[PDB]
């Protein structure tokens, strides 16, 4: 009725434990009214509105978990970001991204070396210091913190089998944009469990040894799952 | 799956002088990870004049600081551009994108007597 | 002795398609040396786009040759400029010239839907 208005703004609090005790009561309530007829409660009030908007872009599992099974029990379906599909592009969308992100007086450069998005996924420092031209290192700093915000929200499902991408941000959301250095590699996630830290280095282009540190832990701790 | 935009607005107006162009789309723009609208004036390659996150945190050119507005709305599914104080130079063909892919078809917009 | 120029005309057409603009001055156009139509696009500076002396020898710039026509009427004072197949960037404000030290006051030609 009424008294869950008040519930409905208190969901974009800036604090963890409002948003997590706003989404334990309604979901539990919702359970509650399930079984029987009355659902439209639901529809009227407009929280499924709010619960449909919340569940994507979201890393926070006991939320985004109770808001997936308030969902289910009313017997919707959730929700799935719609992410770019990087690494199958072309010179045309490389370009547009380009424009996109300000980087605009650069596009002739990463037009005559033909740059797409394989060789994109793939840029390292000496590439673009030599020969796309960014000389000042503010200026490729700046670059690598546009493709890193990049890496992190791409589509890899065409070209990942073992749904690697799921298990990095498992881990931590940053680690999502190494996910194209560990498949083209060769990597997987059934025998990822004996590689070295000097393979991660140079094969994988992970930089800092913390990445590698927490990255070769969790991979070791599953050691022999199969 | 493909994602469909369709624009609306467009026409023609006087020097000085406001305007909005909506786009909408088939999908909830929520799930979208960055839509944008972008501008192609005739003998010139495109660009772009404003972009959206899904947290909503817009960037503007330098151009048009000031001048333009972009915004979300949930209600319908829908983005919309404002246009506020109008030059002669602001006539162009505009699009509507999403994620980076695809695009809309455009509407001209024109701005004299 | 000051002789006065009014031009009309102008207003908005398509791309592609004609128009006729007309001068018309205070004395016989006959005595007058030479006559010419100017352009001016907003964001740029002035320039010529026909001539014509008193023998009715005319000169056009190589970008609008064909399409451009200029001729004098000498039943009533008025000098006729002809825009047969227009183009885009074919939108100014258009200006009548007597010798040289004469202008008129313009008139705003544009070309969309």
């Amino acid at each position: 009725p009424d008294d869950l208005q008040r519930l409905v703004p208190l969901l974009d609090s800036n604090r963890l434990e409002a948003q997590c005790i706003g989404a334990f009561y309604l979901c539990a309530e919702a359970a509650i009214k399930s079984l029987q007829g009355k659902t439209k409660v639901f529809s009227d009030i407009g929280a499924i509105q709010s619960l449909k908007r919340l569940v994507s872009y979201s890393t926070n599992g006991t939320k985004s978990a109770l808001a997936k099974r308030a969902l289910r029990l009313l017997g919707e379906e959730v929700p799935r970001p719609i992410l770019p599909s990087v690494p199958s592009w072309k010179e045309a969308e490389v370009q547009t991204w380009l424009q996109q992100i300000g980087f605009s007086k650069y596009c002739e450069s990463f037009r005559e070396q033909q740059v797409d998005g394989d060789l994109l996924l793939r840029l390292t420092e000496e590439e673009l210091q030599t020969d796309l031209g960014m000389k000042s290192g503010i200026t490729r700093k700046r670059f690598f913190r546009e493709l890193t915000e990049l890496k992190t929200f791409a589509n890899y499902s065409t070209c990942d089998r073992s749904n690697l991408a799921d298990w990095l941000g498992s881990l931590d959301p940053r680690f999502r944009q190494y996910t194209y250095g560990l498949v083209s590699c060769g990597l997987d996630r059934s025998l990822l469990h004996r590689v070295s830290e000097q393979q991660l280095l140079e094969d994988c282009g992970i930089h800092l040894g913390v990445h590698r540190a927490r990255i070769l832990t969790a991979a070791r701790e599953m050691l022999h799952s199969p | 799956m493909a994602v469909q935009l369709v624009e609306s607005g467009g026409g023609l107006v006087q020097p000085g002088g406001s305007l909005r162009l909506s786009c909408a789309a088939s999908v909830s723009i929520s799930r979208i990870y960055v839509m944008a609208w972008y501008r192609q004036a005739p003998g010139k390659q495109r660009e772009v004049v404003a972009v959206i996150r899904y947290d909503g945190t817009t960037n503007y050119p330098d151009s048009v600081k000031g001048r333009f507005t972009i915004s979300r709305d949930n209600a319908k599914n829908t983005v919309y551009l404002q246009m506020n104080s109008l030059k002669p130079e602001d006539t162009a063909v505009y699009y509507c994108n999403a994620n980076v892919e695809t695009w809309g078809q455009g509407t001209q917009v024109t701005v004299s007597s």
